[PDB]
């Protein structure tokens, strides 16, 4: 009868920027790519409705990124998850209020003065998007021979800027540093981590 | 031509609004009338209290009942030996309005290394916008970081063997007003010793 | 007032910062005429004559000018206005709100009036 289902609430999140992606689990083995379609569509009179095509994951699970042109809090989005003929399961979707913040990037260290240790990074959002100036981040250093002996900081400024005292740096050896971000104005979770920058300071 | 007024709104409690007195061929005492545009209460009014110097009219002063932020302002600086010689003017007072220094800093420990710096405001939690300032007793110059409203900032890596020290200011901006000015440097604050 | 009002404030903000080719462009003035109304009403209302506006003149000949950077500024004053529309609607929550008036205005004062009174709404929560 119906021979596909969906074994549990599909879950989204938005960068807020352009994608949203639900993830879901089947109750079992599909080629999501070819028998399902999700159709999403904003809930703004005289507006039109989009067809998105799931990515798997996993044998059973599967993965769809819904692109939008834009976001806004007061937006929410219908979807519609089909099989052929047969609706699996409908919903609705407000992307702010389900935010997971693009990972920051270009992380660079600065070993010009000898006291301090600075590093710098990019943030993810142009800036006159609406998440640009709420982000405040959480730097991660590590000893490569050493995982054991790692820290992590919290940015709780504005500037993607750290400075950490050298005086805690066992020269010598080379460290790794990566950054995520987060927005506590949507109360957003934690970005992924951004692509790692060894170093080597003396 | 007379001299241009100059308001500015202070922490929304009082305003006050001067000008230069030794730009006139002559002493004089220049009168103050003020008036909000197309609203409730056009109505012209009085400067209910003048401000003197070197015994000149040195400004005017209003209240609190008298200020109206989001309500287009109009000033006139009049000059009674000529009735026709005087200058109106219009002002977005929500875009001149200037903090008290913030007050009461704290410091306390969050964790091993995480220093949390924590203040209060004056009424003007959500509309304001705060500048960091910090250094160590062998530091040339400071070094700021900017929260928005957050009144909590926080080093991430702190150093035993050093002296810091703290300062904030804030500023009613930009969500409630487009104020260019920043208020006083609190009072400093000291951690830890060497 | 959550982030939908401080949506609405930082794109006036970036609005009434640099002025475009079709910000001279008239629209219906409805703060010169307050028959006071409800607070949802205005919002709405704002939406109905921007989303008029960015409707007629999304496409104009005229506003995307002759220079690439003419072209950019009215595709972004055409974004940001969508933007608007959508949030001040959620913000009133009304399936409709006629704007029947006749005070023509520059949206250029427009924005600049509207900036003002959600500023003043957003001043007041807390
Ligand atoms: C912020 O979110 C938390 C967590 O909610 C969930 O986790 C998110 C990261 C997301 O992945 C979603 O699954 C959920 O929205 C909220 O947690 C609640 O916090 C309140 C206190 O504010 C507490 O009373 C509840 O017990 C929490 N709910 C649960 C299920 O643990 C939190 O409410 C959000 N904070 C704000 C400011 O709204
Ligand atoms: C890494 O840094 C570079 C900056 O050189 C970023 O590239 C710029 O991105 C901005 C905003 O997306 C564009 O407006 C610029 O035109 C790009 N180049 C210039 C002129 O710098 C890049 O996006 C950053 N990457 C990450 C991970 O944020
Ligand atoms: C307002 O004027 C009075 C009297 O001149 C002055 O003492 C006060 O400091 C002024 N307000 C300011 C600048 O805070
Ligand atoms: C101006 O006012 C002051 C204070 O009332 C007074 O002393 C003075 O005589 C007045 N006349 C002028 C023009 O100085
Ligand atoms: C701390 O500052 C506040 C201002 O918000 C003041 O009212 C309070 O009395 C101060 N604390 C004390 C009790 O000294």
């Amino acid at each position: 009868a119906d021979p596909f289902k969906v074994l549990q609430e599909p879950t989204c999140v938005s960068d807020y920027m352009s994608i949203s992606t639900c993830e879901w689990k089947m109750n079992g083995p599909t080629q999501c790519s070819t028998e399902l379609r999700l159709l999403y569509q904003l809930v703004f009179l005289l507006s039109e409705a989009h067809t998105c095509i799931p990515e798997n994951n996993g044998g059973a699970g599967c993965v769809c990124h819904l692109l939008m042109d834009d976001v806004v809090s007061a937006d929410q989005y219908t979807l519609d998850l089909w099989a052929g003929q047969q609706l699996l399961w409908k919903g609705s979707f407000k992307p702010s209020e389900h935010v997971k913040p693009r990972a920051p990037g270009n992380l660079t260290v600065h070993t010009q003065v000898s006291d301090t240790l600075l590093l710098t990074w990019s943030n993810p959002y142009p800036p006159d998007n609406y998440l640009y100036n709420h982000l405040t981040y959480a730097v991660n250093i590590w000893s490569e021979n050493d995982p054991a002996d790692f820290r992590i900081y919290q940015v709780t400024y504005l500037e993607p800027s750290l400075r950490i005292a050298a005086s805690t740096l066992k020269s010598g050896i080379s460290y790794r540093a990566r950054v995520r971000a987060w927005a506590q104005c949507y109360n957003t979770t934690w970005s992924e981590w951004s692509p790692s920058t060894k170093w080597h300071n003396s | 031509p007379l001299p241009e007024v100059q308001c500015f709104v202070f922490n929304v409690e009082y305003m006050n609004c001067t000008w230069q007195s030794s730009s006139e061929p002559q002493p004089t005492n220049l009168t103050l009338h003020y008036w909000y545009k197309n609203s409730d209460n056009d109505k012209v009014q009085k400067c209910s209290h003048y401000l003197f110097s070197e015994e000149i009219t040195s400004g005017c002063q209003l209240q609190k009942k008298e200020i109206h932020l989001y309500q287009t302002f109009v000033v006139q600086l009049q000059d009674p030996r000529e009735p026709r010689r005087q200058a109106t003017q219009m002002l977005k007072l929500q875009n001149l309005v200037i903090p008290w220094a913030p007050e009461n800093l704290t410091l306390h420990k969050l964790s091993e290394s995480q220093l949390e710096l924590n203040w209060n405001n004056r009424f003007l939690n959500h509309c304001l916008e705060h500048l960091v300032q910090y250094r160590t007793d062998w530091d040339h110059s400071w070094t700021e970081q900017s929260v928005d409203y957050r009144h909590k900032f926080s080093l991430p890596s702190v150093d035993g063997q050093k002296r810091y020290t703290f300062r904030v200011r804030s500023r009613f901006n930009p969500l409630c007003g487009s104020a260019q000015h920043w208020s006083e440097w609190s009072h400093p604050i000291h951690w830890g010793s060497n | 007032c959550d982030i939908t009002l401080q949506e609405i404030i930082k794109t006036l903000n970036s609005l009434t910062e640099q002025k475009t080719l079709c910000t001279e462009l008239t629209v219906t003035d409805i703060f010169a005429a307050s028959k006071n109304t409800t607070e949802k009403e205005t919002f709405c209302r704002a939406a109905t004559v921007l989303r008029q506006f960015y409707s007629h003149h999304e496409k104009d000949t005229r506003c995307l000018g002759a220079t690439a950077q003419q072209f950019h500024r009215h595709k972004q004053l055409i974004r940001f206005l969508k933007r608007l529309d959508r949030n001040l609607w959620g913000l009133a929550g009304l399936n409709s709100c006629p704007v029947k008036e006749a005070n023509q205005s520059t949206l250029e004062n427009f924005l600049e009036r509207l900036k003002t009174i959600m500023r003043e709404k957003y001043s007041k929560c807390s």
